C-alpha cells in the first residue's frame, strides 16, 4: 500500500524490529549498542520517546512481553549477556542480568503467557536455556530450569503459540554454519509431563543449507502445526499429531518458493496466521496466502 | 508486597503512583452491597449499556441501589 | 619480501612476553619457568637456544617482559617480579649470557624499555612509582624520575621525537617527560576511568598516542596542540592489555584482552562499532602480540597461556562484518508492516526504517451481535441482518438456516445433529472462531454435548484473547459470563473481592451494610452530596477520600481539590 | 557494662546497636561497610530475601557467634520466612542444602576449593544454581564469616547452632602440615575485580571501595612508618592462609612486630571462639585503645580478600 519513513537517527546497522501487543508501540535495536521505543500518536506519526545505551556489545534481538506483566523488554548482546527492562513513572530501569553464556547469545524469545512468565535463549556453542520467574511481583529473581544441549550452532529459536490443553509445550532451533557435510539444521523438543525434561521429537532431514529464521504460526482454531523456514528459498511444513514417550508427527511439505532468487532472511506470520511475508536478498518484501485447494500463491511485492 | 485485587473486566492488578500521574480512570471503585470491584473508566463504560453485576454468578443491580 | 604460512607449536610453559628482531626470523618467549630462542624458516618452528641451562631456580628468571634491541642483535633485557633488571649478551663465548643486574628497585618491575637509536639506554618503570634510567657503561650512573601517581604500568620512547618517553600510570593518568631534565614532567591529563595498562606511538604520525585500559576502552589522543584532545574512542567487550598500530594502513589497530575474551581483535577507528577481524585460535588468554616487519602489513605472532606460540596470517581470519543479517521484518496488529534494511541493498554503515500500511468487519461483528435476552428467532434474525448489511453473504444464509432446523411422522428427531458439528469445525479451521463460538453460545444446549470438553476450551481462549488484543472488554467480559464451560466462566471470580474498613475504629465491616458495628457511624458519606452511598464508590488513595462515581467525576472537571477539603490534589495536577 | 567488654566504657563513651558503635570511632570505614550491608542484605536482587537472611545464618554459625545468628534469625522471620526452617537444615530445601560443602572451606581451608566444587554446585539437574545467584551467595558467606571473627575479637556484648551445620568438628589445620599461591599470577586489581565486575556489578564497585578504605587508615603513636608495619601484618596473616608475595623480604616480619601480636592475630582470625581478655591485653600495653580496632579491621579485610581470591580462582579455572 503506502509506505512512509522514518528517521532511525542509529549510529549503525539496525537488526530487529518488534510491535507491542496492542499494536501501538515499537522497538529497534542497532549494533551502536543502543535500544530505542517509538510511540504513535493522534496524528498518526512516530516519534522517539526513550533511548539508552544497553549492553557492551553488538544487540542482536529484542523482544516484548505480556503487558499482564507490565511493559517489558528483553534484549541479547555480542558481550554474552541477556537483561530485563522495565518502565517504571518515565524512564527504563534494568532488572536483571543472564550470564551463564560462553560464546556470543543469539536469540531471546519470551514464553507463551499461559505457561506464565518464562524466556529462552539460544548461544553459538549450541545450548539453548529456559529460565522461569516464579513470582511476578519481583521481576528481578529469575532461576534455570532445564538446559537443552545441541550438536551445532544455533542461530533462531521459536515456541509454540497454540494455547490447547491437548498440545504440550514445544520449541524449535535452527541452525546456520556452512559445513562441507550434510547435517540435519532444524529441531523439535517437546516436554514430556510424566519425566519433567524435555525431549527430542523430530529432526527436518530435508533442511540442510544454512537457516536463518524459522518461525511457527498463530493455531487458534487447528489441530495441526504450521511451520516456516527462511534458507536459500521459502519452505512451509505441516505437522500433525497421530493418535495415541514423544508424540509422533507426520512431517508434510506444502509449498517451497525461489522467487528471491537470492537468500532470504527474515520471515513473519500475521495475527491470525493466514499470510507469510518474507524479506530477502534483493530488498523486496513478499506475501503469500492459501486457498480452499491449499495450493499457495503470491500475493503482493512490497519494495522499499 | 503481594497482589492487590485485580480488575473485574480487563483482569490486570489494581494500583496508583503514591501532565497527569494518577488521572481519574484509574481509581478504584467497589460495590458497597456486594463488594466487586473495578477501574472507573472501565466500570463506567460497562454501566451504560448492562445492568447486572460483572462478576459471573452475581445478582446486584450495583448502580439502581441510588439512583 | 617474506613468505610463510598460518602455523603453531606447544612450549613447556606458560608465557607472558615476546619480542621480535630485525630479521624477521628469530622470537624470544619469556615467561616463569621458560626463557628461549626460536627460529621462523619457512613451514615450522625450529628452537634453536635455552638461556636457562644451568638450572638455578632463581626468582630473578621469572620474566614479566622482554626486549630485544633494533640495533645491536646481541643485547636483551628481562624485568623480573623481585626488582631486577637483567641485561644479557648473547655474543658470548660461555654458556651462561648474563653481563649485569641492577638491583635499584624495591618493589615488583613492570616493562623495560630500550632507546631506538643510541645503544646504551635503558628505562625501568616498578610497582612503587619512581621510574630508573641506567646507562649501559656505567658512567653517568642511573637518574631517577617520581610520577607520584600510583604503580607505573608501561613506558614508552617516541618514535620522530629524540628525547621524549610517554608513561601510563593505575589511577589513570598519562605524563609526558624528557631525560635531559629530570625534575618535572612536560604534561599530564587524565585518560580513564582506572587504571591504563597499555600505550603505543604511531609510525607515521607526529602527535598520534593509543591507550588502553581497564574500562575497556581504546583512545587515540592528539598532541600537537597544547592541550590533549581525544579524537576516537572504541567499546569492547572486555579489559584491554595490549595495543599495536599495523604497519602501512594508519587506521588499524590489534588488542587483546586480560580477562575472559581469548580472541584478538583487529579494529579500524572509523568503524569503532565492529571489529574489521578476529583470530579465534588461542584457548586461553592471549598475552602479547607483535607485528613481525615493521613494513609487511600481513603477519602477526602471538603467544597465550596455555603454552603455545601461533603465526597469523591476515588473509585468513575470520571477517564478521559480512556474516550478519542484513534487515529486520515484523507484522503489526492493525496491518502495518515495519520493515528496515541496509542501505547499499535497498537503494554501508546506516540503515532505513519504514513502515508500510498495508480487520474492521471483526470490531464491527463484535459490537453489534446479541448473544441472549430473547429467544431464538429473534437472535437468528438481528444476527443475519447485521452480517448481511456488512457484506458477509454465506454467513447470514448460515444465521438464516440455523432457525429452520430447530425453531419450527416427521423427520428424524436429530436429522441435522451430524451437520452442525461440521459446520462449526470448517469455520474454527479457517480461523474464524467468532462464529463457531457466537453459535455455540446462542444455541446454548442442542449442540453442547457433541463437540470435545478440549475444543470449546480453545475456541472459548483464543477468541478472548483476540478480543482482548484491540481493547473490547465488554463483549470479552459478556462472553465470560455466558460460557459454556466453566474454566472460562471461573475468570472473573478470582481475586476481584475488595475489603474496606472504618476508617474512625479501623475495624473490618460486614459484607453488606452502611453502618459501623461498633462506632454507630456511617462510614460511606458522599463527600460532595452527603447523603449515603448503596451502591458505587470511587476512592482516591493518596487522602483515603471519595463518593459516588458521577458526583466525584463532575467535580474533578472543574477543580483540582480534594471536595472533602485536606489540601490534596488528587490528581496531582 | 556498656558496648565492649574489652573496650573500658569511658573509652568508647570519650571515642545490632553495639557493633555500630564500636566500629565508629573510624568515620571513613563505616560508611563504606555500611553501605555494602544495604547492598548485600537489603537491596533487592537475584536471591530472595529470606534466602538471604538463612544464608547469614549458616555462615554465622560456623564460628559459633550467637549475637549475628540472633539477629539474621529474628530478621528472617519478619520478611516471610517459614517457621518450620529453624528446627534445623534437614527441613530445608535440596537447593541450599548444597552450599555447605563450599562453607566449610571458606571458613576453615581456603586453599583446598577447586574447580570440581563449582561444577558439582552448577551441574545441570532438578534443583541447580545459577552464576549470578552464586556469586552473590559466595560474597555473602564471606561477610558472614569476617563479620564473626571481628565481633568476637573485640568481645561485644549482646543486646540451637548444632543443628544448623554439618560435620561440626572440622576445624583449622596449619598449612605447612600444596602448590604456594604466588601473588602476581592472580591479583585482586588486575584479575578478581574485572570478572566480578562482569558477574556482579556493584558489589564489585561496593568491595574496591571498602578495600582502598582500610588501607589509607594511618597510625598515630609508632614510636618506621605507618606503611611498613601495615604491609607487614598484612602479609602475615595473607601467608597464614597460603599465599606468598614475591618482592616481599619476610624477615623484617619478626623485627616488626612483638611475639604478643603474632598470636593474638591468629587466635582472633583462625579460632575466634577462644579470644579472651587477657590476650587482648598482653599485646601493646601502652597504647591508646582505638588502635586494637584498627588492628581487627585490617584482619578482616585481610581474611575476605584471601577467601575471594582462591573461590575466583576456581570459577576462572571453571569457565576457561
Ligand atoms: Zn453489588
Ligand atoms: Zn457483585
Ligand atoms: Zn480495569
Ligand atoms: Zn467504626
Ligand atoms: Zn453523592
Ligand atoms: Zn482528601
Ligand atoms: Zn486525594
Amino acid at each position: 500500500f503506502v509506505a512512509r519513513s522514518i528517521a532511525a537517527d542509529h549510529k549503525d546497522l539496525i537488526h530487529d524490529v518488534s510491535f507491542d501487543f496492542h499494536g501501538r508501540r515499537m522497538a529497534t535495536c542497532s549494533s551502536d549498542q543502543s535500544v530505542k521505543v517509538w510511540d504513535k500518536s493522534e496524528s498518526g506519526d512516530w516519534h522517539c520517546t526513550a533511548s539508552w545505551k544497553t549492553h557492551s556489545g553488538s544487540v542482536w534481538r529484542v523482544t516484548w512481553a505480556h503487558p499482564e506483566f507490565g511493559q517489558v523488554l528483553a534484549s541479547c548482546s555480542f558481550d554474552r549477556t541477556a537483561a530485563v527492562w522495565e518502565e517504571i513513572v518515565s524512564h527504563w530501569v534494568k532488572r536483571t542480568t543472564l550470564v551463564d553464556s560462553r560464546t556470543s547469545v543469539t536469540d531471546v524469545k519470551f514464553a507463551p503467557k499461559h505457561m506464565g512468565l518464562m524466556l529462552a535463549t539460544c548461544s553459538a556453542d549450541g545450548i539453548v536455556r529456559i529460565y522461569e520467574a516464579p513470582d511476578v511481583m519481583n521481576l528481578s529473581q529469575w532461576s534455570l530450569q532445564h538446559e537443552i544441549s545441541c550438536k551445532l550452532s544455533c542461530s533462531c529459536i521459536s515456541w509454540n503459540p497454540s494455547s490447547s490443553r491437548a498440545h504440550s509445550p514445544m520449541i524449535a532451533v535452527g541452525s546456520d554454519d556452512s559445513s562441507p557435510n550434510a547435517m540435519a539444521k532444524v529441531q523439535i523438543f517437546e516436554y514430556n509431563e510424566n519425566t519433567r525434561k524435555y525431549a527430542k521429537a523430530e529432526t527436518l532431514m530435508t533442511v540442510t543449507d544454512p537457516v536463518h529464521d524459522i518461525a511457527f504460526a498463530p493455531n487458534l482454531g487447528r489441530s495441526f502445526h504450521i511451520l516456516a523456514i527462511a534458507t536459500k528459498d521459502v519452505r512451509i511444513f505441516t505437522l500433525k499429531p497421530v493418535r495415541k514417550g514423544p508424540t509422533k508427527f507426520e512431517i508434510h511439505i506444502v509449498a517451497q518458493f525461489d522467487n528471491h532468487n537470492s537468500q532470504v532472511w527474515r520471515v513473519s506470520w500475521n495475527i491470525t496466521g493466514t499470510v507469510l511475508a518474507s524479506s530477502g536478498d534483493d530488498g523486496c518484501v513478499r506475501l503469500w496466502k492459501a486457498n480452499y485447494m491449499d495450493n499457495w500463491k503470491c500475493t503482493g511485492i512490497l519494495k522499499g | 508486597r503481594k497482589p492487590l485485587p485485580r480488575c473485574a473486566l480487563c483482569l490486570i492488578n489494581m494500583g496508583t503512583p503514591v501532565k497527569k500521574l494518577a488521572q481519574f480512570n484509574n481509581w478504584f471503585t467497589w460495590c458497597h452491597n456486594c463488594r466487586h470491584g473495578g477501574h472507573a473508566g472501565h466500570m463506567l463504560s460497562w454501566f451504560r449499556d448492562h445492568a447486572e453485576c460483572p462478576v459471573s454468578a452475581c445478582t446486584c443491580k450495583c448502580m439502581q441501589l441510588d439512583t | 619480501v617474506l613468505t610463510g604460512r598460518t602455523m603453531h607449536c606447544h612450549l613447556d610453559a606458560p608465557a607472558n612476553a615476546i619480542s621480535v628482531c630485525r630479521d624477521a626470523a628469530q622470537v624470544v618467549v619469556a615467561g616463569r619457568s621458560i626463557f628461549k630462542i626460536y627460529a621462523i624458516e619457512e613451514e615450522q618452528f625450529v628452537e634453536k637456544l635455552n638461556l636457562r641451562v644451568g638450572r638455578k631456580p632463581s626468582l630473578n628468571l621469572s620474566c614479566a617482559d622482554v626486549v630485544w634491541h633494533q640495533m645491536d642483535e646481541n643485547l636483551l633485557a628481562t624485568a623480573a617480579t623481585n626488582g631486577v633488571v637483567v641485561t644479557w649478551n648473547l655474543g658470548r663465548p660461555s654458556r651462561n649470557k648474563q653481563d649485569q643486574l641492577f638491583t635499584e628497585h624495591k618493589r615488583t618491575v613492570n616493562k623495560v624499555c630500550f632507546h631506538p637509536t643510541e645503544a646504551h639506554v635503558l628505562l625501568s618503570g616498578s610497582q612503587d612509582g619512581f621510574m630508573k634510567c641506567f646507562d649501559l657503561r656505567r658512567k653517568d650512573s642511573v637518574s631517577t624520575f617520581s610520577g607520584q601517581s600510583e604503580s607505573v604500568r608501561d613506558v614508552q620512547f617516541s618514535i620522530r621525537d629524540y628525547f621524549t618517553f610517554a608513561s601510563t600510570f593505575e589511577n589513570g593518568n598519562v605524563q609526558l617527560w624528557d631525560i635531559r631534565r629530570p625534575d618535572r614532567c612536560e604534561r599530564m591529563f587524565t585518560a580513564h576511568n582506572g587504571p591504563v595498562f597499555c600505550c603505543d606511538w604511531h609510525p607515521e604520525d607526529r602527535g598520534w598516542l593509543a591507550t588502553g585500559g581497564r574500562d575497556k576502552m581504546v583512545k587515540v589522543w592528539d598532541m600537537t596542540t597544547h592541550r590533549a584532545k581525544e579524537m576516537h574512542c572504541v567499546q569492547t567487550i572486555a579489559s584491554v592489555a595490549r595495543v599495536k598500530w599495523r604497519p602501512e594502513c594508519r587506521h588499524h589497530l590489534a588488542t587483546c584482552s586480560m580477562m575472559v575474551d581469548h580472541n584478538i581483535y583487529v579494529w579500524d577507528v572509523r568503524r569503532p562499532f565492529v571489529p574489521a577481524a578476529m583470530f579465534e585460535e588461542h584457548r586461553d588468554v592471549t598475552t602479547g602480540i607483535a607485528w613481525r616487519h615493521p613494513h609487511d602489513p600481513s603477519f602477526l605472532l602471538s603467544g597465550s597461556k596455555d603454552s603455545s606460540l601461533c603465526q597469523h596470517l591476515f588473509r585468513d581470519a575470520s571477517q564478521p562484518v559480512e556474516r550478519a543479517n542484513p534487515e529486520g521484518l515484523c507484522y503489526g496488529l492493525f496491518g502495518d508492516l515495519a520493515f528496515a534494511a541496509k542501505e547499499s541493498l535497498v537503494a554501508l554503515a546506516s540503515s532505513a526504517l519504514s513502515v508500510f500500511e498495508t480487520m474492521r468487519w471483526f470490531v464491527d461483528t463484535a459490537e453489534r451481535y446479541a448473544l441472549a435476552g430473547r429467544p431464538l428467532a429473534e437472535l437468528c434474525d438481528h444476527n443475519a441482518k447485521v452480517a448481511r448489511e456488512l457484506g458477509r453473504n454465506q454467513v447470514a444464509q448460515t444465521w438464516t438456516m440455523l432457525r429452520i432446523i430447530y425453531c419450527s411422522s416427521r423427520l428424524p428427531p436429530d436429522f441435522f445433529g451430524v451437520l452442525v458439528r461440521d459446520m462449526l469445525h470448517f469455520y474454527a479451521e479457517q480461523g474464524d472462531v467468532q462464529m463457531a463460538v457466537s453459535v455455540l453460545i446462542v444455541l446454548g444446549e442442542r449442540v453442547r454435548k457433541d463437540i470435545d470438553e478440549q475444543t470449546q476450551e480453545h475456541w472459548y481462549t483464543s477468541y478472548i484473547d483476540l478480543l482482548q488484543r484491540f481493547r473490547l472488554w465488554n463483549v470479552s467480559n459478556e462472553v465470560v459470563k455466558l460460557s459454556t464451560s466453566r474454566a472460562v466462566s471461573c475468570l472473573n471470580q478470582a481475586s476481584t473481592t475488595l475489603h474496606v474498613n472504618c476508617s474512625h475504629c479501623k475495624r473490618p465491616m460486614s459484607s453488606r451494610g452502611w453502618v459501623c458495628d461498633r462506632c454507630h457511624r456511617c462510614a460511606s458519606m458522599c463527600a460532595v452530596c452527603h447523603h449515603v452511598v448503596k451502591g458505587l464508590f470511587v476512592w482516591c488513595q493518596g487522602c483515603s477520600h471519595g463518593g459516588h462515581l458521577q458526583h466525584i467525576m463532575k467535580w474533578l472537571e472543574g477543580s483540582s481539590h480534594c471536595p472533602a477539603g485536606c489540601g490534596h490534589l488528587c490528581e496531582y495536577s | 557494662r556498656g558496648p565492649s567488654a574489652f573496650i573500658p566504657v569511658e573509652e568508647v563513651l570519650r571515642e545490632v546497636d553495639n557493633l555500630a558503635v564500636v566500629m565508629g570511632l573510624h568515620p571513613d570505614y563505616f560508611t563504606s561497610f555500611w553501605r555494602l550491608h544495604y547492598l548485600l542484605l537489603h537491596t533487592d536482587g537475584p536471591l530472595a530475601s529470606s534466602w538471604r537472611h538463612y544464608i547469614a545464618i549458616m555462615a554465622a554459625a560456623r564460628h559459633q557467634c550467637s549475637y549475628l545468628v540472633g539477629s539474621h534469625m529474628a530478621e528472617f522471620l519478619q520478611t516471610g520466612g517459614d517457621p518450620e526452617w529453624l528446627l534445623g537444615l534437614h527441613r530445608a530445601p535440596e537447593k541450599l542444602r548444597k552450599l555447605s560443602e563450599i562453607n566449610k572451606l571458606l571458613a576453615h581451608r581456603p586453599w583446598l576449593i577447586t574447580k570440581e566444587h563449582i561444577q558439582a554446585l552448577l551441574k545441570t539437574g532438578e534443583h541447580t544454581w545459577s552464576l549470578a545467584e552464586l556469586i552473590q551467595a559466595l560474597v555473602l558467606l564471606t561477610h558472614c564469616h569476617s563479620l564473626s571473627s571481628f565481633v568476637f575479637g573485640c568481645g561485644i556484648l549482646p543486646e540451637d547452632m548444632l543443628c544448623f551445620v554439618e560435620d561440626p568438628t572440622f576445624g583449622y589445620e596449619d598449612f605447612t602440615r600444596p602448590p604456594t599461591f604466588r601473588a602476581q599470577d592472580y591479583t585482586w586489581e588486575d584479575h578478581g575485580y574485572s570478572l566480578i565486575q562482569r558477574l556482579y556489578p556493584e558489589g564489585g564497585q561496593l568491595l574496591d571501595e571498602k578495600f582502598q578504605a582500610a588501607y589509607s587508615l594511618t597510625f598515630n603513636t609508632i614510636a618506621v612508618d605507618t606503611s611498613v608495619l601495615r604491609r607487614a601484618i598484612w602479609n602475615y596473616i595473607h601467608c597464614v592462609f597460603g599465599i606468598r608475595y614475591d618482592d616481599y623480604d619476610y624477615g623484617e616480619v619478626n623485627q616488626l612486630l612483638e611475639r604478643n601480636l603474632k598470636v593474638y592475630i591468629k587466635t582472633v582470625a583462625c579460632y575466634p571462639e577462644k579470644t579472651t581478655r587477657r590476650m587482648y591485653n598482653l599485646f601493646w600495653r601502652h597504647f591508646r585503645h582505638s588502635e586494637k580496632v584498627h588492628v581487627n579491621l585490617l584482619l578482616l579485610e585481610a581474611r575476605m580478600q584471601a577467601a575471594l581470591l582462591y573461590a575466583l580462582r576456581a570459577i576462572t579455572r571453571y569457565m576457561t
